């Protein structure tokens, strides 16, 4: 809901901090800019910790990462 | 859009200001200037008569303290314990040290997201009040916990 | 290498009526060849008792190849050559139109003849001359066959005709 | 249903959701066309609107801009633009295995010093280019209320994207002018530190010039004999102090 | 390289009836081919049960090329070849014209024949003589087909016929 | 039919991958506390090599072809320089693709079809779970092998079994022209790779207490 | 260089009728072509629900050259091939002439025939004899369709057929 709820309301967003400012001079819990200190622990996607997925077409569904590694989990199952 | 969090996890400013109002109307003092936040607790409501023993109701207040501490993104934590002059210098220094040690131990046992926690005590070396009528009921028998909010 | 005339399971996803020729595609769903599709067409039988699919243009994915093994279809779980559709689309329309045009002609001529032994005269009038033109147009349009139409969510069984590499 | 896939595929085994997939296959076919167009028109509108806003706000505070960017202070006495210098610290290059190259610092000439005619300003380096577009060219139109709403929200997303793109443009420009000013002030500092060779310039002076029809009174031609450069002999370098 | 017989999406933008052949262009909307345009014309079906478009002249911008991949359209979410149009355009018009001309003919002949057993005589006059010419002209123009018309705001699914590079 | 088996395999693999990735995220700190790498790296920031130990070697090829030895040692991967130490994230974090595309070609109509759909779904689910556990076990064995090779190199170098890597640094002063300059050039090269000693007399034994 | 299959605009100022082919000119006023003039002619469709203009002779100003982009026209704000004209030009005229000739013939024959069961006989005379020649002349001239005519003050859009340089 309201990020500066139970307060005067949001003034603006400091993009240097990536945080919004309430009418009272306290930082709200919401972020505004993507370039801000989040907490990144869990993420999606495959060919991780590798070169990323090679974008070529293939006959089989074997996805080979750009370091040469092959991810059979990201690949399909026969 | 939905991958990034809209706010920090479990953080609500209405919740923060509500528990702030509840704590300062209960009698636990909270100082809030800049990013610096301090909490002052009377020692009579926490410990026994010049003793390092914990009351059973005090764990509720410690749980409230941990609930408040969850809502902030901190880095460092400082705990100090101060007492009145009772017997000596060393006895009060050791008593304040033990009280600070055990309260920091329980705080670290609970889910604090603090990288670094410091704990110490001094006794009656730095008082805040010259009114020295009461003993452990005197307000300068106290415990302080402070930090600076980091971004 | 495929055996000379064995049977495979497939799924047909595109539907069409037996009215205008066009490309149709089905998809083999199990077996050794996986993800393979098959485009082809249909042919119209003399009578609407069944319908078969001319399936020849085989596209197996992965590579840039297009073989042309011709294959036909049967009804899965029935092992018969019929089509699961309707064969009575335009019987009753031309039947009733022709019969009503006739009845109009008959009403006009016979109730004109019955004047020997205003409004009923106008009944004679109307049916007497609208019967004949409708009768000849009905004899014109009486030749329309009843079409059948495959469905877009029906599987099929594909028998082979010759061997492949 | 694919997350709790046991109950999801048990529900998929019943034929009601097979019917229900048909009515959303139309959205999977038809409705996917308008969203990119909404994104494009929102991006155009956001870029134009944010460009106008930032041009107004930049022109609002123009005094301190040229106040802090006094190139005319940095103009040398022969009207020569100072060159640009770059300093790198804690240099480690890992070319391959079995091999490390390390230095503490390094210095690079970026742009060579030259004569100038007029002092530059911030307007050629920081003013956002903008023409107002007044032609929203539409090829397909929404017909339902829900698709009108998602057209609106994708227009809002385009507004946000244009805002962020304009901020990126401004950030790149301010980084560029920061780079140039830092290089010039670094050149001045190292020249004071006796690290840069001063430029050397002569002038050829001739008197009466021309025929009996075309004449010039004064004739002085100034040519730089030596461009500035650094010094390899480090022994004559002078350090500094503070009290 | 596009496989022999995959399914793609496009959107049709200009509308016309199936009466006069001409240049019609559409835009591929998704996939690898982005914003590519395609011009062609149509073909006329024998009956009014469907309508399809032959599209061959494919041009992709960016690089100066013009391929000639020819493909057809299938109706999305029905997986069939029928067109979104009306088919009952001019059936009842010619039907009613023929029926009225015949009714006039019948009124003249039978209400003249009923004279043995002046305004009604003038009714005989008018319907007697305006029935015949209108009847023969109605039989002349009764063979009018019911046309169909494409829309200016309908997307489409396209099956492929041959490969590209 | 068999489509139920395939989607059960896909769904079981994806769900078990999500579960095991959240478990790996759950046990965070003690993982790196086990697999610290920086405590093993040498003084010139060179990753130590990998060693292989085999005991009680017996080999046959045919009748009268037999070879017996006690222990064998193999240099697996040569030492090289490195910038950051590796961690367990490039060894134990499985990939996670979330597919939301169940395509329905074969469709059940009867309750028998629904029941065989259910049991095919269940067995494919269990099969995919088992396959994911197998993949995790293989990766665990791989990182265990790598760490054991590191520890084997440390113990053999302590027990005087390999020559230490020998590294030369060359120092140069200011380099470059009057436009490009460096301050203090230094080139670090390694002359001698670590290798085993084939003379056993130099080996020093040990005895505990 | 103009790519295959694009759209530009022009203005039509000279009006002409769809009966006699001849030169008609337009002017491209926007796009890259400025001051360009265009000479072409029309074609007659099967039915009057559309009308297109064959535009081929394109003179670009500046230099003494005249390119030959042979293209058509599409109506702006509709993007359809119908023309701003009327199509009910000669329906009711020949309808009423035929019906009057009929009713004349019928009046003469029936009001002469029913005399058993002077000036009224002169009415019989007039309608009896002037019905027949008007009837055969109406049968002669009935086959005239309804023409169309382009306007002298309407702009237009042009789709391209071939490329130029």
């Amino acid at each position: 809901d309201g990020c500066c709820s139970k307060m005067g309301g949001i003034n603006y967003c400091d993009s240097s901090a990536g945080r919004l400012v309430c009418n009272n001079g306290f930082y709200s819990t919401c972020y505004c800019t993507r370039h801000a200190v989040m907490d990144l622990q869990f993420l999606m996607g495959c060919c991780l910790w590798h070169g990323g997925v090679y974008p070529q077409l293939n006959s089989s569904g074997l996805v080979v990462c750009n370091d040469g590694y092959v991810s059979e989990e990201c690949s399909l199952q026969k | 859009v939905p991958k990034l969090p809209c706010r920090v996890d479990g953080a609500c400013d209405a919740t923060i200001i509500k528990m702030m109002t509840d704590l300062n109307k209960k009698g636990i003092k909270v100082a809030s200037v800049g990013q610096n936040y301090l909490i002052s607790i009377p020692a009579s409501a926490l410990f026994a008569d010049q003793s390092p023993r914990l009351n059973w109701a005090s764990y509720s207040l410690l749980n409230e303290i941990a609930a408040f501490l969850k809502q902030f993104r901190k880095i460092a934590i400082t705990v100090t314990s101060y007492s009145s002059k009772y017997v000596s210098v060393k006895r009060e220094r050791a008593l304040t040290l033990a009280r600070s040690r055990v309260v920091s131990e329980y705080l670290w046992s609970q889910g604090v997201d603090s990288r670094i926690i410091f704990t110490q005590g001094l006794g009656s070396d730095k008082p805040i009040t010259s009114y020295t009528l009461g003993g452990d009921r005197s307000p300068n028998a106290r415990v302080e916990i402070t930090f600076r909010r980091a971004v | 290498i495929i055996k000379t005339g064995d049977i495979m399971f497939a799924v047909l996803d595109t539907s069409v009526n037996s009215d205008e020729p066009g490309p149709i595609l089905a998809t083999i769903v199990t077996g050794k060849l996986k993800g393979s599709k098959l485009i082809g067409s249909f042919n119209l039988p003399s009578n609407a008792d069944k319908m078969v699919i001319t399936f020849n243009t085989m596209s197996i994915p992965g590579a840039e190849k297009t073989i042309s093994i011709s294959a036909y279809a049967i009804d899965p779980n029935t092992a018969r050559t019929a089509l699961a559709s309707r064969t009575n689309h335009h019987y009753l329309m031309r039947y009733g139109s022709l019969f009503a045009s006739s009845f109009l002609q008959g009403f006009g001529n016979a109730f004109q003849s019955a004047n020997t032994t205003s409004t009923l005269e106008n009944a004679v009038i109307g049916l007497a001359t609208v019967g004949k033109a409708w009768s000849q147009q009905a004899q014109q349009l009486f030749n329309t066959p009843t079409t059948v139409e495959v469905y877009s969510g029906t599987g099929l069984g594909i028998l082979f005709t010759q061997d492949v590499t | 249903g694919d997350t709790g896939s046991l109950a999801g595929l048990q529900a998929m085994a019943d034929s009601k959701y097979t019917r229900a997939q048909k009515k959303q296959k139309m959205g999977k076919i038809r409705e996917m066309a308008l969203k990119e167009t909404a994104l494009s028109v929102g991006a155009q509108a956001g870029l134009a609107w944010r460009a106008k806003i930032i041009d107004e706000q930049l022109n609002k505070q123009a005094r301190n801009l040229d106040a802090i960017y006094d190139f005319n202070s940095l103009v040398l006495e022969h009207n020569i633009l100072p060159p640009v210098l770059l300093e790198g610290r804690n240099t480690l290059n890992l070319a391959d295995a079995q091999s490390i190259r390390i230095s503490d610092r390094t210095y690079k000439v970026a742009k060579q010093a030259h004569f100038i005619t007029t002092p530059p300003t911030w307007r050629q380096y920081l003013w956002m280019d903008y023409v107002k577009p007044e032609a929203p060219n539409v090829t397909l139109l929404p017909k339902t209320k829900a698709e009108k709403e998602i057209w609106c929200i994708y227009t809002e997303r385009g507004w946000k994207n244009g805002i962020d793109q304009a901020n990126t443009i401004l950030e790149e420009n301010i980084a560029r002018i920061k780079e140039d000013f830092g290089g010039m002030i670094l050149y001045r500092k190292l020249l004071a530190m006796n690290m840069v060779s001063p430029p050397y310039v002569s002038h050829t002076d001739l008197g009466v010039t021309g025929d009996g029809s075309e004449i010039h009174i004064d004739d002085r031609v100034l040519r730089i004999t030596a461009l500035p450069e650094l010094n390899v002999n480090s022994a004559e370098w002078r350090a500094a102090v503070a009290k």
